């Protein structure tokens, strides 16, 4: 029995949010009964992506081809990898949002404009103090569970604080009264 | 016999499930059959 | 072996009877629609 | 077909992504002519969804430019019911190749709202079986007449469903779990012939 | 209240008189149009106002297709920048019980009784929504799908059963909801009418500041709370 | 607050909820609407009986 | 008669945008459940029969109100006092009320902030066939734009 | 079949003693109230029209009384 | 390579001052800070330990006043 192939295939975050059908070409190394062509009659296999799958679910085409003297080949068409989304990076039932911030603006009643995968402009305020190791809880939104499409996950908003570098010493002299006192 | 077990288990529920399978024809009738079995659970339990 | 003689042909017969009942309900609804439209045409124009 | 039943036929009206912004005027045309709106769907046609919708034409004719064209914008799909809906929809719609249809049928929809072959104004179903396939693929669980009464539906279950149902009910007898709807639903979602196996992590 | 009642200026005509400004009327109209745009709510209602010491709180709520779903309430100070409040738990509900004092403003304010100001706002919002939110008879239809929808054939409440008090429900989880006759204590609602029989005014007394308008012949209803932000437990001493 | 050149100063008593006073400042008016009660930061303690 | 029959049936096959069901199929299931089990009180059980039948990449469309909410965002972000004039408008049974004239006053504020205007008063309104006209008198300081 | 058509028509034509009307005329009046040009969302209101066709001054006089008191304000 | 982490507060972080990174061998020295500190930033001090490296950990405050906040805004956002 030959080992099956394991193709790493990339899906976007919005595709895992919505559950779009994908068309994937396959290998052509299955001998036909006529012994003249190596192309299987099922060139593209119809799938259905459920919304909110895990990074690495195994989809097995059990007994595909059924050709060989003692080999029954199978095709692992899904090794669910995820593309580098510019906004969100996912986790198990979770999404963390990394959002840049200035130091004079991080300390405020902040405005975090979160453009989610449903094209929704979430406005989440920050009213606690902002540590370098600080995150928040935004329940009710994320990628949904693979068992429950209807009920959603969680959003965590992480912050990258950029310190200013061009302060002339008048603002340092009164920054001595703006943080130490 | 197992025939009486399948008689007393589903009966009219599986009859109606296959009736809308024969009435509404999706791309996969097996998935629609299982989804209506779940919906018939949610009807007859609640 | 037992299902091919027992529960499955009875299930097909019950499915055919349920589709017959759904068909007769659809056509008596269509007869009610026809009577309503014919009475409205004969009454609103006169 | 017979006397105490009636045949309200259906057809699919497709609004191409170049003309979806002008939807109200053409909607006035199709409602004023006599066609009725059953349900309107605003759908983004995926490139991987357009091919399964167009296995009838794109599966034998090499035309990927129209496949890229259907994914360039929104697509509006509607179901129409009319007395002689196919013939009147072909008469109002006119023939294809809108460069020629601008000169042959100047009152048609493609003469005003169309530009060329691939950048078409609309798309309509030709045959009744093609209309049934188009409606069954795009739209949700709606009922299309005729209902296949008698031996037509029994053969459909006995060669599409009931082998899988026999294999499900064979393993459902041994052993006997309580509340067997769980076991039947898990067997149908697990041992699916048309759907592959799923393994979450 | 919806934006339609914001157009008619019905908060002042209810008679509570804390009201709203054409500043805030135009600001809520444009900004709640934005709230309906960015967040895909079925309906967006201006919830009301929480009275402040350095800034004024403006609260609106959004609802999904299920009308009894947990709402995603929002707050704004300058009436344009709406921001999503977190949902409330019981752990935050018993946290803010040790803080007794007026709502200040500036949401990063900290209470020494730490305890954040936003947590107090969210827990107070869930307390008012669980206690004195109001839905009339036949306004909400319990669909057999399991969700709640707006009854669009809702004929308004006739004048015979305006004063019972058994014709007003709560806008939360429980004619399938709990009526007003089981509220603790009894008589904690100011039953009133406007000029003629054109509008029915209900004012909560467990929370002084919520007003419920209802035109008895049309489909016009909604609750606005503009007031102190405090639950008075002095109410048995008042009656 | 949007157009501050023609603003009017709105006083707002917290001891008496619903009590307001108004500018331009060349003239003024006083207005009250509420339940006619003085606000207390604590709950209403009852007056004690005489000893 | 057959055209009206098919129009009435297309009325009854139309799918609602809230529940996703058709009235013809709902009444067909109601009549099927009535013809299956027949009680004596057929009329009064039409509530529970219809309730028991009900147990068993779509884009979002942008309104034009979304577009005018985009354009009216900047209104909220040397004039005369338009508001007392608008209060004096209403005593004559005249004018835009409060909201539309306040959006006029905010557009006047944006116009005065854009151009160096000495006096920017509301001239008035000109009614149109498809769109309105909002007219403001403008007196420039240096005479330029 | 036509015999099933006649049997179902006789079943729908059977009246009820608790209401005085049968199911056929009730559904006919319901379809009469349906077939006027309502917008196509009557699936949720097909019950409420059935209560409306099944169902088919002194409480308003306080408004008349305050209107009696109010007319002396401008006279 | 020998290195340590100093928990400098945010008040002494953005202002030029002197910090006390005492070595573990010979009791030296009071090296002042010149540039504005970053969370991912280090200095270089010659010696043996394999040279010494200093990592700076920033400690943030917790409670602030509105006037304190506004004059911080004039400090930092201008």
């Amino acid at each position: 029995q030959d080992p099956p192939i394991e193709r790493d295939l990339y899906l976007s975050l919005e595709d895992l949010f919505f559950g779009c059908t994908k068309k994937i070409k396959i290998s052509r190394r299955v001998l036909n009964e006529d012994r003249y062509s190596s192309t299987i009659k099922d060139k593209i296999l119809t799938i259905d992506v459920r919304p909110g799958w895990r990074q690495g679910t195994r989809i097995t085409f059990e007994k595909e081809g059924d050709q060989g003297p003692n080999i029954i080949p199978a095709d692992i068409i899904f090794i669910v990898k995820e593309k580098l989304h510019p906004r969100f990076r996912r986790e198990h039932d979770n999404l963390f949002f990394v959002y840049p911030i200035p130091l004079g603006k991080a300390l405020t009643c902040c405005t975090v404009e979160v453009k989610t995968l449903d094209d929704r402009l979430l406005n989440i305020p920050i009213n606690d103090i902002v540590h370098p190791k600080y995150f928040k809880i935004v329940p009710g939104e994320g990628m949904p569970l693979p068992e429950n499409p209807s009920k959603k996950g969680d959003l965590f908003i992480f912050f990258d604080i950029q310190f200013p570098t061009r302060l002339t010493p008048q603002k340092k002299q009164m920054l001595r009264q703006a943080l130490l006192t | 016999m197992d025939t009486a077990y399948l008689k007393n288990c589903f009966g009219t529920g599986l009859t109606q499930a296959l009736a809308e399978v024969a009435r509404v024809r999706p791309s996969d009738p097996i998935e629609y059959l299982a989804h209506w079995l779940y919906h018939y659970r949610s009807i007859t339990v609640a | 072996r037992d299902i091919e003689v027992g529960f499955l042909p009875w299930l097909m017969n019950e499915v055919e009877k349920s589709m017959e009942h759904s068909m007769v309900g659809r056509t008596v609804l269509d007869m009610l629609i026809r009577d309503v439209v014919e009475r409205r045409i004969n009454d609103y124009e006169h | 077909m017979p006397l105490p039943q009636i045949y309200v036929e259906k057809t699919l009206a497709l609004i191409k992504p170049d003309v979806v912004d002008k939807e109200e005027e053409i909607q006035d045309i199709i409602l004023g002519s006599g066609f009725t709106i059953i349900q309107r769907r605003k759908l983004h046609l995926s490139p991987e969804h357009c091919s399964n919708f167009y296995v009838e034409q794109y599966g034998k004719m090499f035309f990927p430019n129209l496949t890229a064209y259907m994914s360039s914008g929104p697509l509006v799909a509607m179901i129409l019911a009319r007395h002689k809906a196919i013939s009147y929809w072909k008469e109002l719609m006119g023939p294809s190749n809108s460069l020629v249809a601008k000169e042959t049928h100047p009152d048609s929809l493609r003469a005003i709202y169309g530009t060329d072959e691939l950048r078409n104004a609309l798309h309509g179903s030709n045959d009744f079986a093609a209309s049934e396939r188009e409606i069954r693929f795009m739209f949700p669980a709606v009922i299309i007449e005729p209902i296949p009464i008698g031996q037509a539906a029994k053969d459909y279950i006995n060669l599409y469903v009931a082998p899988t149902l026999l294999q499900g009910l064979t393993e459902l007898c041994k052993e006997k779990p309580p509340d067997p709807y769980l076991w039947l639903a898990d067997w149908l979602m697990k041992n699916n012939p048309n759907k592959p196996k799923l393994c979450h992590f | 209240m919806d934006a339609d009642s914001l157009l008619l200026s019905l908060e002042l005509a209810s008679g509570s008189g804390q009201g709203l400004s054409p500043d805030r009327r135009a600001s809520l109209l444009t900004s709640l149009m934005l709230v309906k745009r960015d967040y895909r709510f079925a309906r967006v209602l201006f919830w009301g106002r929480i009275l402040g010491l350095v800034a004024d709180y403006y609260i609106a709520q959004g609802l999904s297709e299920d009308q009894l779903a947990p709402r995603k309430t929002l707050y704004s100070l300058n009436c344009t920048e709406w921001s999503l409040l977190p949902p409330a738990t019981e752990e935050m509900a018993m946290q803010i019980s040790v803080v007794s004092g007026r709502f200040m403003g500036d949401p990063s304010h900290e209470y020494e009784h730490q305890i954040k100001e936003e947590t107090r706002l969210v827990s107070i919002i869930d307390q008012i929504d669980k206690a004195v939110a109001i839905i009339p008879r036949g306004a909400l239809f319990k669909t057999p799908f399991g969700v709640t929808h707006v009854n669009r054939t809702f004929e308004g409440l006739p004048l015979s059963e305006v004063r019972k008090l058994s014709s007003y429900f709560h806008f939360r989880e429980a004619d399938f909801l709990d009526s007003l006759e089981y509220d603790i204590p009894r008589g904690s609602w100011s039953i009133q009418m406007e000029r003629g029989n054109a509008l029915v005014v209900l004012r909560s007394l467990l929370w002084p500041g919520l007003t419920f308008y209802h035109a008895p012949r049309t489909k016009n209803y909604g609750y606005i709370y503009v007031g102190t932000g405090e639950k008075n437990m002095d109410l048995p001493f008042m009656l | 607050n949007l157009i501050p050149q023609y603003a009017i100063a709105v006083l707002r008593s917290n001891l008496w909820p619903g009590a307001y006073a108004f500018s331009n400042g060349k003239k003024f008016e006083n207005f009250y609407i509420g339940w006619g009660h003085k606000y207390c930061v604590e709950n209403y303690t009852p007056p004690s009986p005489p000893p | 008669l057959e055209v009206a029959i098919q129009n009435a049936k297309a009325y009854l096959l139309s799918t609602s945008s809230k529940s996703g069901l058709n009235l013809y199929d709902h009444l067909s299931k109601v009549l099927t459940k009535i013809l299956d089990e027949r009680p004596a009180d057929a009329v009064d059980i039409i509530e529970n029969i219809s309730q028991d039948v009900k147990m068993a990449h779509n884009e979002y469309e942008m309104l034009p109100a979304y577009e005018i909410a985009e354009t009216q965002k900047a209104l909220f972000l040397s004039l005369p006092n338009v508001m007392e004039s608008a209060y004096y408008f209403e005593q004559a049974g005249v004018g835009l009320g409060t909201d539309e004239t306040y959006r006029v006053f905010l557009a006047l504020k944006q116009l005065t902030d854009t151009h160096p205007i000495q006096r920017c008063r509301f001239w008035g309104k000109i009614l149109g066939l498809e769109m309105n006209y909002i007219v403001a008198e403008v007196e420039f300081r240096d005479g330029e734009d």
